[PDB]
């Protein structure tokens, strides 16, 4: 049973889905389970009472949204089972889990219990013939076409830098933080309350994400922007009321570089990228500096790459050629590589079959990933 | 010319072989001075030689002997044999 | 000016202090400088804003702890000057630096620039009458009462096997690594993130040290423990929340014997011990095998000595009597030896006087140590 395998690129913010060998993930939707706040009196209402995907995006105001995933670590397992069931259902893929092998993705240095519980779900509740879990940084390099280089990523949950050299993902130089897009959106929400406009509800939280996506730029010199007075640019909400954002738009994405603002002594994106290169070996450093790849949604801020270049110039050794490359489709870079990895004939050797899982158990899954 | 030689033969051999050729120009003045000038040239040369012979080799041989074959791989992880026997590279 | 001399036993993890001719060091405290993270709003707060010793241990959560000394090599010199000033101050010693001669300690085969800058601090900033730097292994043998034998040690910074035979410390046969308790604590912290329970803060870093001290054991056969499934024992943190430790507790101290796990080439503790014995002369090897002294905090793991004995049996030539002895107080072994060395009448001859330092400089300090 070697059918066309499914690639479910898991993410904290957005989840991507589709089949192997495609150019783009056809099925992209946000990873949450919306459930109705209000009581349903009238007949002919929205049936089911568990909303995932475009129905939940359409009817935000009704639904008390709650994310199952946090920092690449699922808290609510029943919600992720419902999401994975929705992915395979007729509303998105129109296929059975019994036929196709599954490619899954996770962030590096995550809980092993969550990886086992993920495998348990795919093998037992769904009846998968073969499963394979992989990294995000390895796939992104497969998508670009390169072998060597560092992969800085910044999703909704995790920011992690993994250096790779000629198809060898270095495990001991993996840097990681739990500061990312969701924490920037949470920090923006807290700043908007200091400005004036509060957004306490869970449906109302996605307005703050929409403000963060549209109207946020990363200034090069933060001390110069702090001394100067802002212009206070406007933004229209889904209701229609105006919001003067002010200095909260430029101080919001500073969290990723200065994690001291939220109240959490971490390294930051630029330090993580330097630390990943420094932990790796002297001979590989100059090739790793030249090949720096960006991915994830929280790298899409205005002047993000320009600031990340300036921070590398400050920290890294002098007279070294720096190059932070970035693809056109950064949001789908990890999925494209998985689709490429799935299409290759060697994918048959790497996966964990259902028979092998039933015989061995969790130990075989831990061996095959690394 | 200044030649060192050391040889160790236990459980297998190791040899140190060396030399330094030096060309110098000195000016004669006194018997006390010419006696203490040449010796000074030898003293500084043989110390610099021993210093380099001891201090370069303890560190630089360790790194050049390592540049030929490294103590651990470029990943700094012991190579996985299961990985080698079921992985494909290239395009 | 021949007053009762002071013995400041240096160390990356812990720093010992007190007077000469004593049974135990009265003044022991961890070698770091805690500084306040949070904003001191209220009047009548903790004054000073630079905390060392028991105040820093009492108020961990406020302070961003950072160590000045890594691998027996001080990075931050201003921090060590503040620590030495705190040692001499009224809160610990209740003495002046001008009265008493000083006995300093350092790890063997360190950079000489740090030894010079240490002497500069003692002679200029403090007004020391006479200084003397010495080895840790030489002192530990004076504490036990033997002359012959190897001294394996394992502090927080350095692990080094120094062979000595009847008051002849062979400078050439000294083996050394930059792998020790701090690297084991860092490796255990990395494993706890793989388990699930993440600790990133600097105050929260000392909880990992406390877990490493309490809940760890070194297995004899690591392959047998890898095949078997662990019991997952519990431990209560300072807060109250329970943590199932799992397989991290036994795989964490394996770093000392297998240095490849962190991602750095080294020999290992057991190899270093064999290697220190081999580099010495042929006639003295059997006496060095019979007298192996242990020291430092990172030798206190459960089944550490039993694993060392097995590793020596594997590597060393057959039909040789192995004996890895150790004192009761392994933490205060080096300081007792210094207190004994300082109490002796010979001590006056060995030291570097302030007048001799002012005349010659660093060259006189390099001559007197060796």
């Amino acid at each position: 049973i070697a059918n066309q395998p499914v690639v479910i690129d898991n993410g904290s913010g957005v989840i991507k889905a589709g089949f192997a060998g495609d150019q783009i993930p056809k099925y992209c939707f946000p990873n949450y389970v919306g459930r109705p706040k209000h009581v349903r009196v009238m007949a002919g209402a929205l049936e089911g009472d568990i909303f995932i995907g475009p129905k939940a995006e359409e009817h935000r105001g009704l639904l008390s949204i709650r994310y199952p995933m946090e920092h690449g670590i699922v808290k609510d397992w029943n919600d992720m089972e419902r999401i994975w069931q929705y992915v395979y259902s007729k509303e998105q893929l129109q296929t059975f889990s019994e036929e196709h092998p599954v490619l899954l993705t996770e962030a590096p240095l995550n809980p092993r219990k969550n990886r086992e519980r993920a495998a348990e779900v795919f093998f037992e509740t769904f009846n998968v013939p073969a499963l394979f879990i992989s990294m995000q940084a390895v796939l992104s390099l497969y998508a670009t076409g390169r072998t060597t280089g560092v992969v800085l990523d910044s999703g909704d949950g995790v920011t992690h830098a993994v250096p790779i050299y000629e198809g060898f993902a270095m495990p001991h130089s993996i840097m990681r933080i739990d500061i990312a897009g969701r924490d920037v959106s949470r920090f923006l929400r807290l700043y908007l309350r200091k400005e004036g406009y509060d957004f306490h509800s869970s449906s109302e939280f996605e307005i703050v994400k929409a403000i963060k996506e549209r109207a946020c730029y990363l200034s090069i010199n933060p001390q110069k922007d702090e001394t100067l007075e802002t212009e206070k640019a406007q933004y229209y909400l889904p209701d229609g009321s105006t919001i003067e954002i002010g200095p909260s738009r430029f101080r919001a994405p500073e969290l990723l570089f200065r994690p001291d603002l939220i109240g959490e002594e971490s390294e930051g994106i630029h330090e993580v990228l330097v630390f990943a290169i420094q932990k790796s070996d002297m001979d590989l450093r100059r090739t790793l500096f030249s090949n720096i790849v960006l991915s994830g949604g929280s790298t899409l801020f205005k002047g993000f790459g320009d600031r990340l270049l300036s921070e590398v110039k400050k920290l890294a050794p002098k007279d070294v050629k720096i190059r932070i490359s970035a693809p056109q489709e950064r949001l789908y870079s990890t999925w494209i590589g998985g689709s490429i990895l799935a299409s290759l004939d060697t994918f048959k050797k790497m996966w964990v079959s259902k028979k092998e899982y039933e015989e061995d158990g969790a130990r075989s899954i831990h061996r095959k990933t690394f | 010319v200044l030649k060192i030689q050391v040889h160790y033969y236990e459980d297998g051999n190791v040899q140190l072989v060396s030399h330094k050729d030096v060309q110098d120009s000195v000016t004669v003045s006194n018997e006390a001075q010419t006696a203490k000038e040449f010796i000074k040239i030898i003293e500084h040369a043989e110390n610099e030689y021993q210093t380099a012979i001891s201090e370069n080799y303890q560190t630089m041989s360790d790194t050049t002997f390592k540049a030929l074959r490294r103590q651990l791989p470029v990943t700094r992880t012991k190579i996985d044999w299961n990985k080698i026997l079921s992985y494909k590279i290239g395009k």
